[PDB]
């Protein structure tokens, strides 16, 4: 739990959160949103930085939260370069296909969560001896989760393609992951 | 906005 990668994430998250109550949610989105304009297409930092941006208290918390209790697992268990990879690669990718579903307007580390979740769970799956697993009592909730967003639960306006993308990334690396060593 |  007590990990480098995983407290330097967290840190990052609480730093921007906290300069999007000051700036606004609006002002700190115009800077580290996926390039709305193919003119800012250059402006890479964007294609990771949607990652850490929050919306609300409970938005950042929830995700912190899994965060720390998967991101801190891969960690401890696989080092740190692991948990770094997992992270630009579904930062990177989830962000594509969110942008793909519904623009370039979304933010939050779910998609990083998701592919944790889908990593963790498979890679305990099939390569115990890695040290690491997801009860099947969380990933029922990664499942009602995922599909409650389907559903807006609530008027909660969930990144769908985020989670898919994350998840699959994660269960993609996992496997390549379980089939070495 | 859409929370990821």
């Amino acid at each position: 739990r007590a990990g480098p990668v995983t407290w330097v994430m967290m840190i990052a998250c609480v730093v921007v959160f906290i300069a999007m109550q000051i700036l606004g949610d609006q002002e700190v989105m115009l800077w580290l949103a996926w390039p709305f304009d193919p003119t800012l297409k250059f402006e890479f930092w964007r294609y990771f930085t949607h990652a850490l941006m929050h919306f609300s208290l409970m938005h950042i918390l929830f995700n912190l939260l899994w965060w720390w209790y998967l991101g801190g697992a891969v960690e401890k268990r696989l080092g740190s370069g692991k948990l770094i990879v997992i992270t630009l690669i579904s930062a990177l990718l989830s962000g594509y296909v969110q942008q793909k579903f519904s623009g370039p307007w979304f933010g939050g580390l779910s998609g990083v969560v998701f592919a944790l979740m889908g990593y963790v769970w498979l890679r305990g799956e099939r390569d115990p001896q890695s040290g690491i697993y997801l009860q099947r009592g969380l990933i029922i909730f990664a499942l009602i989760w995922i599909v409650a967003g389907w559903f807006d639960l609530f008027g909660m306006s969930m990144a769908n393609g985020a989670h898919i993308a994350g998840l699959a990334v994660g269960l993609a690396m996992a496997f390549v992951d379980s089939l070495n060593a | 906005v859409r929370m990821a």
